Order: structure tokens, then sequence, then C-alpha cells
């Protein structure tokens, strides 16, 4: 009886990982990020896929 | 009810014993004196300000006259000529012409 | 007194796959030439990539378009893939028009004046119906490592119209890289070593060029090695005091107590300016009264003063 018009508005936004976010698997193993490493500073095997 | 609001912002303290407690806010005579309390006055200058921000309406204009702020000091030495200075020093502030005496004032201001 | 090495054998397997083979090397240079090498072009090496996308009748990135199977968000991620070359330009415009039914690949996008799709069979979208269109414009830009489509301010310079959809740009055309170190086949030296390079990208970039490109920018950086050695600001202030319209009683009085700059005047307290000789209560006042007209209060405190 009070309202007369009514307007609903919905924003969306993409969240990138960060040093800040949690990460864990599926055996109770979690931890959060400490850096995010270059990818020419990461070990590599022989075949130089890091 | 085809189309239904959904719930307006409401909250109420909680882990409190006085509950529901408060909450303060901001308005233009607050904000006024804290903008006067960062700026370099005397005391009388102080006094002054605090005496004209006081007389300030809710749309920002001075509703008593300045004669009449001078008659409210009440105290020798404290003559219209240093009202209108420490006024029109206060006029400058954030919301820029407020404490203004007239429409043609403010405009100039 | 140290042996050199040379580019020779240059082998190429596929179109992403290459060989790169220096033969003579010292005893432990091969493993640093390597390294530095790996280094150098798995970090910075030149290339173009998508930057933005826009499509004819979307508004936003969480959209669909009737007639196509995958959402504009999979459009955006199928086109980062793209592979281009651009010459001397490093701001084409690709345009894209088809319509029927079935994928479309990057071989239906009009040929540009020096634009060469190295991967003529990359889906970027679907079309289902038969009266069903599609068109759009995409912008290629020359870059060197990743840029997020967020970290970009610059853009938002110029007003930028709704329908313009931003992707993220890679501009890296290397993707793997692996080196070894091999006994040469020279016998009159007592032991040398050879370097094998063996590196995958996305057919962008030739692979003697991306070699020459590495060392140049390890040269240039080593440069600096050879030769080592080494062994009152806001414009209302700092204006001239005669700006302020004052009487000409205290005109006298400021030259005398030496104010020449509206910066000095306002570093004065009330106390001890009222001792100066001759300045009257009711001139201060209209000091005070012209200076609030600047804004400026009387007292104020600096840090430094220069004499301009």
């Amino acid at each position: 009886p009070g309202v007369l018009k009514i307007v609903k508005v919905y924003l969306a936004v993409k969240r990138r990982i960060q040093p800040g976010d949690k990460m864990a698997g599926r055996h109770g193993n979690k931890g959060v990020i400490s850096k995010i490493n270059p990818i020419e500073d990461m070990p590599y095997d022989e075949n130089g896929t890091p | 009810t085809a189309g239904t609001p959904s719930g307006n912002g409401v909250d109420y303290q909680d882990d409190e014993l006085p509950v529901y407690q408060g909450e303060t806010t901001q308005s233009l005579q607050d904000y006024l004196m804290w903008q006067v309390e960062l700026t370099p006055f005397t005391d009388t200058d102080r006094a002054i300000a605090t005496s004209i921000v006081d007389a300030v309406d809710d749309t920002g204009y001075l509703t008593i006259q300045i004669e009449d702020i001078v008659d409210s000091i009440g105290d020798d030495e404290i003559g219209l000529e240093e009202v209108e200075a420490v006024l029109k020093r206060i006029q400058r502030f954030d919301p820029v012409g407020v404490a203004a005496k007239d429409l043609r004032d403010c405009l100039l201001i | 007194e140290f042996l050199k090495p040379r580019l020779v054998d240059i082998e190429q397997v596929s179109s992403t796959h290459a060989k790169v083979t220096l033969e003579p090397l010292e005893r432990g240079f091969g493993h640093t030439l390597g390294n530095a090498l790996r280094r150098i072009l798995l970090s910075s090496m030149p290339g173009c990539a998508v930057t933005e996308v826009e499509i004819d009748g979307v508004l936003h990135e969480y959209s669909t378009k009737e007639g196509v199977q995958e959402d504009i968000l999979e459009i955006l991620l199928n086109l980062k893939g793209l592979a281009v070359r651009v010459q001397g330009k490093d701001e084409v415009i690709l345009t894209l028009n088809k319509s029927g039914i079935g994928p479309v690949t990057a071989a239906d996008i009009t040929h540009d004046g020096d634009v060469e799709i190295v991967k003529p069979q990359h889906v970027i979208c679907h079309l289902t119906d038969e009266n069903a269109s599609i068109s759009m414009r995409i912008k290629v830009q020359r870059g060197r490592g990743y840029v997020p489509a967020s970290t970009r301010i610059h853009s938002e310079e110029d007003e930028r119209p709704i329908g313009r959809l931003l992707v993220d740009a890679c501009y890296s055309p290397v993707e793997r890289i692996a080196y070894n170190v091999e006994a040469a086949r020279v016998e009159q030296r007592t032991d040398l070593d050879k370097l094998v390079i063996e590196m995958e990208t996305n057919g962008t970039i030739d692979p003697e060029e991306a070699i020459r490109r590495a060392a140049t920018i390890l040269a240039e950086q080593l440069e600096a090695f050879v030769d080592l050695r080494d062994v009152e600001f806001d414009p209302i202030l700092l204006r001239p005091v005669d700006d302020l319209e004052l009487t000409v009683r205290s005109a006298n009085c400021l030259k005398a107590e030496a104010i020449h700059y509206i910066g000095d005047l306002v570093q004065r307290t009330e106390v001890e300016l009222l001792k100066t000789p001759n300045l009257g209560k009711k001139s201060l006042t209209e000091i005070k009264d012209v200076l609030a007209s600047r804004g400026l209060s009387l007292g104020m405190r600096l840090e430094n003063w220069p004499p301009a």
C-alpha cells in the first residue's frame, strides 16, 4: 500500500586469484597463496615444462 | 502481492547489554565545527566562529543578523569589523558559499 | 683466446616446434648461455595479441546472442587464443562478418593489407540458426608481456562507449623452451660442448629472430656492466604582497616589517604582530579580513622558504 515503484539492479564482477586468496585440496590440506611466481622462475623437468 | 520488495536495511546492536545502543550522524553544523577546529584561530576567533556557525540553517544560510551576532557576543573589542572577517573566513569551507547572508553574497563567494 | 659460438644447423620440425643449434662452446659456457637465453625468451619477447572486441548486437560479456551456441564470454576466451602477425602497424583492426550454418573460424576474417593468420582453423564461434548473422571488429595490438584488462586505467581518459568488450592480452608467442648440452664433434680442440635449443611457439615468431632478439637484449643489458665507475607550492602563495589591495597605512608597515610575499604574511601570529609599531587594532583586522577572502588564515606553518 505504501510503495509505488521498485527498481532492482544487478552488478557482476570477476574475482581473480591473488596472494590473499585461500586454496585447498580435498584431503584436508589447505593454505593461502604466498607469491605468484613468474613462469621462468618455477622448476621445470627435462622437457622444459614448468 | 505480485511484486514484493526485498527487506530494507535494518540492524540491532547484539552482544551488548544496552540493546540497539546508537549511531552518530554527521550534520552540516558538525562538519563545520570539525573544519573550524582544524584552522588557526584565536580564542576570540574560535568563540566568534562557534557563535556564527550555530546560526547556520539547514539550507546553509545565516538566519541571524550580523549586528545581532555582535550583540550576542556582548563583549568589547569584538565590533562588527572582526566578526565580518571571521565570517568571511568561515564562508570558504568545504561547502563553498556556506553561511552566506543573502543570495548576492553566496554568488559573489 | 676464447672460442665463439656460431648459429649453425637451424631446423624446423613443425609450424610451432623448432630447433636451434650453436656448435662451438667452451667448458662451462653452454649452461650459462642456455639458461640466460631461456629466461630472456620466456620473459620478454614481443608479439601481437587481441586487445578488445566489439560485437554488433551485444552490450556486455555476460549476455547471449540468438543463433550462436556459445556465450559472449566463451567467444572472448576463444578470441584470446587467436594468433596473428602484423607488419608496420600496432593498432590494426580485424573485421569479421559471417552468416549461415556451422562453425566460424579465423579463415573467414576479412583479408587485411598486411595481416597473416598462422592457424586458419581456430574455431571462435558456432552458428546454429539459418537466418543468424555475426559481425565483430577485433583490435590487435603489439606488446611484450601479460597485461590484465583491469590494470590499464589510461584507456579511461577518453570515454568508451557501452558495447566495447575488453579482453586480456598475453603478447608472448613463446610457450615452451628446453635446452640440452652435448659433446661437440670437434676433435682438434680438447673438449668442446654444443647447445641445442628446442622451442614451441604459436607460429608468430621465427626461431632465428627470437634468438637474435634474446641475444641483443642480453648484450644491451650487459653494456652497463662493462663500465661501472660511480666511485611553498600552492600558486595562491609566492605571489607579490601587493595583490591584496590593502590600505595605504598598512602598505608602509609591511615594507618596514620585511613582508614582501603573500606566503611570509601567513606565518605571523596575532600576539607578536600586534607588538609591531603603529599597526592599529582596526587596521590589523582589515589585513585578516582581506586574507580571509583568499582562504589563508593568519598563522600558517610552512616548512621551507625559497627567495622567490
